[PDB]
C-alpha cells in the first residue's frame, strides 16, 4: 500500500478527515496514514516539529492537511504557520479549482475557473516594527525569482491542463515597484508562451467583474494577499468552503487541502460540517497518486450525491448531518 | 536572452512533444497511452510542429522545446523545396537549438531475427560541421564544386562526446571512421582530434578504421563494434546500414543533444505518409525513443520496466509489423506490450 | 570586443578631471616620459560640463580598456557612483603607507582598506514615515560580501602579507554584521595560513592612534570606510599621499584616496602630486610592470626623505614643479629602461 501524512489541523479538521478515512476505507483505496497529529494551531503549542512533519514529507512525497487555522496576537510573533510551514515545503504554488457543482444551484452557475496563488512572498512574511509609539511600519516583499516561478507554474498549468487565457491580477498603479516588479516578471514569461492570451487587472477591478461576470476569466495568477483575497471571494461563488477542493504543490511535494480557510461558524464537530471539499481535493490526490481508478470514482459518488440533492448539509440549503451525508457517498459507491 | 530554468512542479516532468506529418500523431497517442499506464510522471506539452503553416508559427513552437531541456518527436515531411533554400523544418530546429551530436542505438532484439545476432553498437556524429556540405557553386557550366568543411572545434566537441559517452555507459571500445587516407588534411584533422581526447581516456582503448573496410566489417562481424563515431557525412551510410543489420527504420531509437538541449527521434528519418492512419506502423523505434528519454531524465527504473516489456512483446511472432515480416497491428503489439507492462512498485 | 593590446606598449585610459587632474596628469604624462614608459594614453572628458552621455562616450572607451586612472570630480547620483555602477567596480582599495620621508606621530605603518562600494549602500534610499520620522536601510548582500571576502583573501596571498581583520559592529547589530562575520568566518577557512581577526569599529579606532603595526590588511563594510580611510589617511599624513584604487571583476579603475577637488588650490603648483603618482606606480602594478613602479615608488620616497621637497598640504614650503622634475632625477635610466 501507499502511506501519506495527515495533517488535520484545528476546526472541523479532524472531523472532515475521519471522512474521507470512512471514504477510503468504503473504496478499498490502498493508503494507510501515518497521521502526523495536530500542527499546532494553539490547540497543542507545537512548533519545529515542521521539520518532523518535513521528514515524513521528503519520505511519502504528497500529503493532504486541515487547516492550520491562524491565531491572533498569540505565539509571539505568529508568524503566520503554513506559510511557515510552507516556506519549509517551498509551496510556492496553490491552486483552488473553482468548478460549480451539478446539484448546488448558486447566483453562478457552470462556472470553471482556477485561481493561483503564490505563498512564500507578499505580506505573509511578518516583517513588521515600531518606528514610534503608534506609528507601526510593514513590509510587502516581492521576489523576482518566486514571482517569475509563481508565473512559470501558471502557464505550464494552463497548457497542461489546455486553459485559454491567464490575467495577472495586480495593483501596481499604486506599488509602481513592487507589483510592477511582479507584473513585468509576467509579461516577461506571457511572451513564452504565445498559445496563450494574457490579461492584466487591476486588482479591485477584478473582484468586481468577478461578481458581475466571473465567467470572462480563466486562469489567474496573483501575489498572496490578492491570492488569499480571490480565493475566498471565488469559493463563495461556486458553493462555499464546504465543497471548494485545493492543491499546493512544490518542486516534488504536492499537498491537497481545503480551497479556502473554512466555515467561519464553529461548528465545531457536531458532524454538521460538509466533507466534500476535502473528498474532491482527496480524489484529486488520488489522481496524481496513479490510482486514477479511486479519484475518478470518488469524484462522481460525490458530484452524483450532490446532484441528487436528497441529502444536503446546512451549507447547501439542507439539513443532514456529516455522517448522514458521508455514508450516503459510501453507500452511493459500494453499488 | 529572457529563457527560465525549465522546472519539474511536483513530481511530473512536463516535456515537449511534437506529433508530426504522416505516422508521428497515430503512434504518439500510444506513447501517452503506455506512459499513463505506466504511471509515469512525465506530463506532455504538444505542439503541432509542421506541413500545415512552416512560415513563422512553428517558431511559437521551438519556444516550448527551448523551455522543457528534454523533447521526443515523431516526423515532419520535407519540405517542398520549393523555397530550395535549406528550411529543413527537422534541421532549422537543431540549428538554432545548437543541437551538434546525434546517436543512434542499433540493438539486436531476440524477437527479430536478422541475418546477424548479437548487436550493440552506438553512433556518434554531428550535424553543422561533420561534412555534409551545402554552398556548390557552378564556376563554369558543366563544372561543380562541393566544399566539406571540418571544423578543429565541433570535431572535439563530438569526439569528447563519443568518450563522455562510454565511461558513464562501461562501454569498452571507441572506433573512429574516416577516409584520411584521400583527404588527409579534412580527415586527418578529425583523426588527430580524436587522439588528443583519447589520451584522456586510457582506460578506454581506441581505434581508427576507413569508412569503406568498416562497411565490410559491419555485414561481417559487427559484433566487434562497440562505439562508433564519424562526421556526419558518412553516418548515412553507416546509420541506414546498421540500422538494417538489426533490422529496419522502425526499431532504432535516436537523438539529437545539444550543449544542453536533448532531443529524442526515431533512428530511421521515414514519413510514412504512405502507411498513413493504417493502424500498422512499427512502434518499436518510437517506443525505445521514450526509453532513452527517461533514461536522459534519470528514472532509469520506468525506462527499464519498459525496455524490457518492448523486447518482451516482440518475440512472440504474431505481434511484429509489417515493414519487418510480422501480420500483425500496432493496436495489438502496444497493448500486448501493456498485457507485458506489470504494476511494478500502483493498482 | 576585447581589451586591446596593440603589441608593443599597452594602451590606457586617460582623463585628468576637474581639480589638479590635468596639471596632474601631465606631470605624471611627464614621468611616464622620462622613465621610458611604453604606456600610452588616451585621454577622456568628464562631468560638470558635458553631462550625462558625453561621459558614458568615455566610459566606453574605459569599457575598452580593462585599466584607467582617473582624478575626481564634483536627486540622481554621483558621476563617481555612476562610473562603478556603469562598470561593476566593487572593490575600492587604498594603500595607507609611513613614508621615511615625513616623520608622523607613528612611524611603521603598512595597510590596505578595502570596501565594497553598492553593498554597504546606505544610500539606498529613505521615507518620511510620518513628518519628522526617517527609515534608513542598511543593505548587507550574502555574495557580495563573500565577494569581497575572497578579494581580500587572494590579494593578501598574492601581496605575501600576514594577518587580515574584520572591522564589524555584530555585537549591535547582530544580523547585519553577524552575517558579514561569518561570511569572512567561511572564507577564513579556506585560507588557513592567514591569521584571521574581528573587531568592534570602536575598539579598532582606538588601536589606530595606539598601535597602527599590528594591522596588515583591513576588510569592512564600505559604510564603515570613510571613518577608517579617512583617519589612516591623517595617520600617514592626509590626502595628497594615500594611493586609491577600484577594482571590478575585469575592470580596475585607479585613483587618489580622497575624492577632493581641492578647486582652491588650482594652478598654483603648490598641491602634493605624491598620491597621483602613486596611483600610477600601483596602476603600473596591476599591468605587472612591477619593475617600471618600483622604480616609481622608491624615487619619491627617497625624493620625499628631503624636507625641502614637501608641500604645503603636509608642512613643507616647495613646489610641485620642483619634487617632479627632482624624482625625474631620482629616476635612474640606462639604456631606456628602469635601472
Amino acid at each position: 500500500s501507499f502511506p501519506v501524512t495527515m495533517l488535520p489541523g484545528d476546526g472541523v479538521g479532524p472531523e472532515l478527515m475521519h471522512a474521507v478515512k470512512e471514504v477510503f476505507k468504503a473504496a478499498a483505496v490502498p493508503v494507510e496514514f501515518q497521521e502526523h497529529h495536530l500542527s499546532e494551531v494553539q490547540n497543542m503549542a507545537s512548533e519545529e516539529k515542521l521539520e518532523q512533519v518535513l521528514s515524513s514529507m521528503k519520505e511519502n512525497k504528497v500529503a493532504i492537511i486541515g487547516k492550520i487555522h491562524t491565531p491572533m496576537e498569540y505565539k509571539g510573533e505568529l508568524a503566520s504557520y503554513d506559510m511557515r510551514l510552507r516556506r519549509k515545503l517551498d509551496l510556492f504554488a496553490n491552486v483552488v479549482h473553482v468548478k460549480s457543482l451539478p446539484g448546488y444551484m448558486t447566483r453562478h452557475n457552470n462556472l470553471d475557473l482556477v485561481i493561483i496563488r503564490e505563498q512564500t512572498e507578499g505580506e505573509y512574511s511578518s516583517l513588521e516594527h515600531e518606528s514610534a509609539r503608534g506609528v507601526i511600519e510593514c513590509l510587502k516583499i516581492v521576489t523576482r525569482a518566486k514571482s517569475q516561478r509563481i508565473a512559470k507554474f501558471a502557464f505550464d498549468y494552463a497548457t497542461k491542463k489546455g486553459r485559454g487565457k491567464v490575467t495577472a491580477v495586480h495593483k501596481a498603479n499604486i506599488m509602481k515597484l513592487g507589483d510592477g516588479l511582479f507584473l513585468q516578471c509576467c509579461e516577461e514569461v506571457a511572451e513564452l508562451y504565445p498559445k496563450i492570451k494574457f490579461e492584466t487587472m487591476i486588482i479591485d477591478n477584478c473582484c468586481m467583474q468577478l461578481v458581475q461576470n466571473p465567467y470572462q476569466f480563466d486562469v489567474l495568477v496573483m501575489p498572496n494577499l490578492y491570492g488569499n483575497i480571490i480565493d475566498n471571494l471565488a469559493a463563495g461563488l461556486v458553493g462555499g468552503a464546504g465543497v471548494v477542493p485545493g492543491e499546493s504543490y512544490s518542486a516534488e511535494y504536492a499537498v491537497f487541502e481545503t480551497g479556502a480557510r473554512h466555515p467561519f461558524a464553529q461548528a465545531v464537530g457536531r458532524n454538521i460540517a460538509n466533507p466534500t471539499a476535502m473528498l474532491l481535493s482527496a480524489s484529486n490526490m488520488l489522481r496524481h497518486l496513479n490510482l486514477e481508478y479511486h479519484s475518478s470514482m470518488i469524484a462522481d459518488a460525490v458530484k452524483k450525491v450532490i446532484k441528487v440533492g436528497k441529502v444536503r448539509t446546512s451549507d447547501m440549503g439542507g439539513y443532514a448531518t456529516c455522517h448522514d451525508f458521508t455514508e450516503e457517498i459510501c453507500r452511493r459507491v459500494k453499488d | 536572452q529572457t529563457i527560465p530554468p525549465s522546472a519539474k512542479y511536483g513530481g511530473r516532468h512536463t516535456v515537449t512533444m511534437i506529433p508530426g506529418d504522416g505516422i508521428g500523431p497515430e503512434l504518439m497517442l500510444h506513447v501517452k497511452s503506455v506512459f499513463r499506464h505506466a504511471c509515469v510522471p512525465v506530463d506532455f506539452e504538444e505542439v503541432h510542429v509542421s506541413s500545415n503553416a512552416d512560415e513563422e508559427d512553428i517558431r511559437n513552437a521551438i519556444m516550448a522545446i527551448r523551455r522543457n531541456r528534454v523533447a521526443l518527436k515523431g516526423n515532419i515531411e520535407t519540405n517542398h523545396n520549393l523555397p530550395p533554400s535549406h528550411k529543413s523544418r527537422n534541421n532549422i530546429l537543431r540549428t538554432s537549438l545548437d543541437l551538434y551530436a546525434n546517436v543512434i542505438h542499433c540493438k539486436s532484439l531476440p524477437g527479430v531475427v536478422t541475418r546477424h545476432k548479437d548487436i550493440d553498437i552506438l553512433i556518434v556524429r554531428e550535424n553543422t560541421e561533420g561534412e555534409y556540405s551545402s554552398l556548390e557553386h557552378e564556376s563554369v557550366a558543366g563544372v561543380v564544386e562541393s566544399l566539406k568543411i571540418i571544423t578543429k572545434a565541433k570535431s572535439l566537441r563530438i569526439a569528447e562526446y563519443a568518450f563522455k559517452l562510454a565511461q558513464e555507459s562501461g562501454r569498452k571500445k571507441v572506433t573512429a571512421v574516416h577516409k584520411a587516407n584521400i583527404m588527409k588534411l579534412g580527415d586527418g584533422l578529425f583523426l588527430q582530434c580524436c587522439r588528443e581526447v583519447a589520451a584522456r581516456y586510457p582506460q578506454i582503448t581506441f581505434e581508427n578504421m576507413i569508412v569503406d573496410n568498416t562497411t565490410m566489417q559491419l555485414v561481417s562481424r559487427p559484433q566487434q563494434f562497440d562505439v562508433m563515431v564519424m562526421p556526419n557525412l558518412y553516418g548515412n551510410i553507416v546509420n541506414n546500414v546498421c540500422a538494417g543489420l538489426v533490422g529496419g527504420p522502425g526499431l532504432v531509437a535516436g537523438a539529437n543533444y545539444g550543449h544542453v538541449y536533448a532531443v529524442f527521434e526515431t533512428a530511421t528519418r521515414n514519413t510514412g505518409k504512405s502507411i498513413a492512419n493504417k493502424n500498422i506502423a512499427n512502434p518499436t523505434a518510437t517506443l525505445l525513443a521514450s526509453c532513452m528519454m527517461l533514461d536522459h531524465l534519470k528514472l532509469h527504473s520506468y525506462a527499464t520496466s519498459i525496455r524490457k516489456a518492448v523486447l518482451a512483446s516482440m518475440d512472440n511472432e504474431n505481434m511484429h509489423t509489417p515493414d519487418i515480416g510480422g501480420q500483425g497491428t500496432t493496436s495489438e503489439a502496444i497493448q500486448d506490450v501493456i498485457r507485458h507492462i506489470r504494476v511494478i512498485n500502483r493498482a
